[PDB]
């Protein structure tokens, strides 16, 4: 359906607001929008190996 | 390249320590440690979010692209134009993949560097009064207060 907010991103399954450099949903874009890729998971470590002590 | 620091000679983290990443733990006449090091977490803070600022801006985010249209006379084009989108979407997925699996291991190495250098230090500059036992930690032939352990740190 169609309504009226305002975004700068827009594909066929609904509008995109983010600020990642990847993106998941449909590879057919207008306005802005981050890079499609054909992966389901990218977690990036950032910190250490949460080994908890006995 | 495991260092050897985490979960290695050293047991497993504090749960107690909060305000850091690296820290000590003292025992003086007065009280217990659990006080962290805000000169090397500094330097790991900053080196991680240039790391993932730089890995942000070096991809480009993409503009409009539109599926075309072809009738029954130009098949030969339209399985040249989807062989190039398959070729191109195949290339930036795997670039992507790669990219994160190679810097995972290259933040945790960074992570296991900086325990084993934040520990030579701490040995070094107590070079005889010391008295290691293990899994990091000292013990003191002289007696010391909390002046001398914000000397050490
Ligand atoms: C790193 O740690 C050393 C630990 O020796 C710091 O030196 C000590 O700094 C404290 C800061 O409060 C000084 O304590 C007070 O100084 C005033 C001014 O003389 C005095 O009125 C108090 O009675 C008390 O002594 C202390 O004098 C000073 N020195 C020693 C031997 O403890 C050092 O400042 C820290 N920072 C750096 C960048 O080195
Ligand atoms: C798109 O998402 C961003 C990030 O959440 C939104 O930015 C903030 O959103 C909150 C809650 O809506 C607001 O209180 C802030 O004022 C927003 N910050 C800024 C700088 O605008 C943003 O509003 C979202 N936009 C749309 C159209 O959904």
């Amino acid at each position: 359906p169609v309504h009226n907010c305002d975004t700068r991103c827009q594909t066929p399954h609904g509008a995109l607001n983010s600020s990642l450099p990847f993106q998941n949903v449909h590879p057919i874009t207008i306005g802005e929008c981050p890079k499609y890729v054909k992966s389901t998971k990218l977690r990036m470590a950032t910190g250490l190996r949460n080994v908890p002590s006995i | 390249g495991l260092f050897g620091a985490i979960a290695g000679f050293i047991e497993g983290g504090w749960t107690g320590m909060i305000d850091g990443w690296y820290g000590y733990h003292h025992q003086n006449e007065q009280g217990s440690g659990y006080a962290a090091d805000q000169k090397s977490t500094q330097n790991a803070i900053d080196g991680i979010t240039s790391k993932v600022n730089s890995v942000i801006e070096k991809m480009n985010t993409q503009f409009t692209a539109v599926g075309k249209e072809f009738n029954n006379l130009e098949r030969r084009i339209e399985n040249l134009n989807k062989k190039v989108d398959d070729g191109f979407l195949d290339v930036w997925t795997y670039n992507a993949e790669l990219l994160v699996l190679l810097e995972n291991e290259r933040t945790l190495d960074f992570h296991d560097s900086n325990v084993r250098n934040l520990y030579e230090k701490v040995k070094s500059q107590l070079r005889n009064n010391a008295k290691e036992i293990g899994n990091g930690c000292f013990e003191f032939y002289h007696k010391c207060d909390d002046e001398c352990m914000e000397s050490v740190k």
